[PDB]
């Protein structure tokens, strides 16, 4: 009484596996994947499988890629248009190959941080004078936007009452729960993050009226930073 | 197991009428499979995927159906369609079939062609008369043969088999087989078939004399 | 042409294994799984398992404790081996082409299949024995006395197929098989027309031809 998922049912548990590899979700749905994969795939797609999968479509992989991020049979149809929509039917995110970007677009969280010790400031800081040297904002009141450019990911932006789109080169996806923004985690000798990433904030709607980032406002040689919070609603 | 029920069992229809045949699964399923079978053939793929004609297979044909119900549809049926026709569930291991539904087509009735044969005198040699009585394309199936040897009904010496339905003019055939020793054959002189049928006005016998 | 052939040994004892072939042509093991289904005698169709185009394999688990399957993508052959078999592992053995779409899988081609029966009986060849024709007249052949199932039987080398009748084999009380083959004739073509039929009973690698004449 084991389920047979089709091509399409299978492929979308496979990327669900990959988006929450990648942290992006934190749940999953593996239920016949596995023979899924020995019989679409003629292999066992285990976690070092899908480790691999991960490191060469975002850093290693060099050439056209299919469906299930791979350099009569399905999946022998190699794409060239830079991305594949890693959609599980739960969540989505669009994912640029490493390939198709101007080198390597990724940071080595793994490497030891230069440490950021704490010092006074204030609470509050307006998204129109921040002096925090790891976000960058831009307003474009013309179309009711508001776009932050987050320089140091490894310092976490948590979100409060937003819905927002996070554009970067590696993957391009939809927030919308409290907390801190969730990025693609690629493990390639080391964990690797997003070397920037962009807040998009759209205002033309009434649902981010409320929306307030809090992150530690870092500023400048040694490194300092205070808890501050920037209202963008 | 998905357990698969087709209902009915037997599906007559005559030419030109519209039958449906029910695959009802004990369990939901996505979508069902379609075989056709022919007696001496494997089976044929006839529907992909609930309502997906297979190459070939003419548009009298259709399915439909999901969950826990599908069907299988002949908008005129046709002497060809003669058959049995399988459903097949792909949504859980182990992958299970229905045990099929027969579509007999029904035809006018036609008597049999009614013919004799003795025992070859090479079998005779070897101690067994086989005498084997042939009722060729007739319709409807059922059919009456009994032997007489010097006009004595005979019991529990003889054995039958039909053929299968023709595809092209649904019409039966029959062979009865009357197996004696050597010694009871040369025993008696009057071998005769006696055959009762809906097409024929009074029985018909066929004989012949041992050795004549 | 997509093409799969199954072949097998007619007959096999109850304490033996059971192992059959089927060999493919027209495309490749590397790009197509193949499934076996089988067929016992009136009965209806039992999925066994499949060998997928990579080499993985995936059973009925109702039998996946004496069933196995591999193959050989170089010869174009998938093999079955069933071990501990029983008197109801007496079928018609089919493999068929496995076809894979975006929401469904498919068995989109099927061998002929070939007949296995499992018994402890010895194989034994058929006697042929000539139903003499004595507008249309009828003759043919009996095959008396044979074991197991199947014997073909053609007229004239397959050449003569209209108004052929192959009867199904019935079970005599010997337990051995018998069936009769006739075919229907125009009278006129007796004297002029010759009609042998071919039978073949492979478990006992028997041929017979014999040819059928008016007395
Ligand atoms: C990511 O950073 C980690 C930590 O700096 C690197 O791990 C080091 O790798 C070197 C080279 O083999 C070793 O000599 C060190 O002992 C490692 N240190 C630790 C703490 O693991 C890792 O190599 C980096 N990955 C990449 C791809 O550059
Ligand atoms: C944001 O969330 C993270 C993770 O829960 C936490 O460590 C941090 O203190 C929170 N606040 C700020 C200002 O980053
Ligand atoms: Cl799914
Ligand atoms: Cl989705
Ligand atoms: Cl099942
Ligand atoms: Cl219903
Ligand atoms: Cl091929
Ligand atoms: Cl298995
Ligand atoms: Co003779």
């Amino acid at each position: 009484m084991e389920i047979i998922l089709t091509l399409s049912q299978g492929l979308k548990k496979y990327y669900g596996k990959i988006l929450r590899l990648l942290q992006l979700t934190l749940e999953e749905d593996t239920e016949g994947l596995l023979e899924w994969c020995k019989r679409n795939l003629g292999l066992d797609c285990d976690d070092t499988f899908f480790q691999k999968r991960i490191e060469e479509f975002f850093i290693t992989g060099e050439g056209h890629f299919n469906e299930v991020l791979q350099f009569a049979e399905p999946f022998k149809s190699y794409f060239a248009k830079g991305f594949l929509s890693i959609d599980s039917g739960y969540y989505s995110a669009k994912c640029y190959s490493g390939t198709s970007n101007s080198g390597l677009q990724l940071i080595n969280i793994t490497r030891h941080s230069t440490r950021i010790v704490d010092t006074p400031g204030p609470k509050i800081t307006n998204l129109k004078t921040i002096n925090c040297i790891n976000l960058k904002a831009s307003i474009f009141k013309e179309h009711r936007e508001v776009e932050i450019n987050v320089l140091l990911p490894q310092v976490a932006v948590n979100l409060s009452n937003c819905h927002v789109v996070i554009k970067s080169h590696v993957c391009d996806y939809s927030l919308d729960i409290d907390g801190a923004v969730r990025l693609p985690h690629i493990y390639h000798e080391g964990v690797f993050i997003p070397g920037t990433y962009k807040i998009v904030i759209d205002k033309k709607n009434k649902l981010n009226d409320r929306c307030t980032l809090f992150t530690d406002c870092v500023i400048k040689s040694v490194l300092r930073q205070y808890k501050t919070e920037i209202r963008i609603g | 197991q998905i357990v698969l029920s087709q209902s009915p069992a037997i599906l007559s229809a005559s030419p030109g009428e519209k039958v449906t045949m029910t695959c009802w699964a004990s369990s939901g399923v996505s979508y069902m499979h379609w075989y056709q079978q022919k007696p001496g053939s494997s089976p044929k793929p006839w529907i992909f995927a609930t309502s997906n004609l297979a190459s070939g297979v003419p548009a009298r044909f259709s399915g439909s159906g999901s969950g826990t119900s599908y069907s299988l549809t002949i908008s005129r049926v046709e002497a060809e369609d003669a058959a049995t026709y399988y459903c097949q569930q792909w949504s859980f291991n182990p992958l299970t079939f229905g045990a099929g539904t027969k579509l007999e087509l029904k035809r006018t009735v036609a008597a049999p062609s009614v013919f004799i044969f003795p025992p070859s005198d090479e079998q005779l040699k070897s101690g067994t008369a086989s005498v084997v009585c042939l009722l060729n394309n007739f319709y409807p199936r059922e059919a009456k043969v009994q032997w007489k040897v010097d006009n004595a009904l005979q019991s529990g010496n003889s054995q039958e088999s039909v053929t299968e339905q023709d595809s092209k003019d649904s019409t039966y055939s029959l062979s009865s087989t009357l197996t004696l020793s050597k010694a009871d054959y040369e025993k008696h002189k009057v071998y005769a078939c006696e055959v009762t049928h809906q097409g024929l006005s009074s029985p018909v016998t066929k004989s012949f004399n041992r050795g004549e | 042409q997509v093409q799969l052939k199954e072949s097998g040994p007619g007959l096999v004892a109850p304490s033996q294994s059971l192992s059959i072939t089927c060999t493919v042509s027209g495309f490749s093991l590397t790009n197509y799984g193949i499934h076996w289904v089988r067929q016992p005698p009136g009965k209806g169709l039992e999925w066994l398992g499949v060998i997928w185009a990579g080499g993985y394999t995936k059973y009925n688990s109702a039998l996946m404790s004496r069933l196995s399957m591999s193959k050989d993508n170089s010869k174009s052959q998938v093999f079955l081996k069933m071990n501990s078999l029983q008197t109801d592992d007496t079928a018609m053995y089919y493999c068929a082409r496995d076809e894979v779409r975006r929401d469904y899988y498919a068995m989109d081609y099927w061998g002929q299949g070939t007949s296995v029966t499992v018994s402890s009986a010895s194989t034994k060849g058929p006697s042929v024995f000539p139903l003499a024709p004595s507008g249309t007249a009828a003759l043919g052949c009996l095959v008396k006395d044979y074991f197991p199932e199947p014997v073909t039987v053609s007229w004239n080398s397959g050449a003569l197929t209209s108004g052929v009748h192959t009867f199904p084999a019935v079970l005599q009380s010997s337990g051995l098989y018998s069936l009769s083959s006739v075919v229907t004739v125009p009278s006129s073509s007796l004297g002029t027309q010759t009609y042998i039929c071919n039978v073949n009973h492979k478990p006992s690698n028997t041929k017979v031809d014999k040819k059928v004449e008016p007395k």
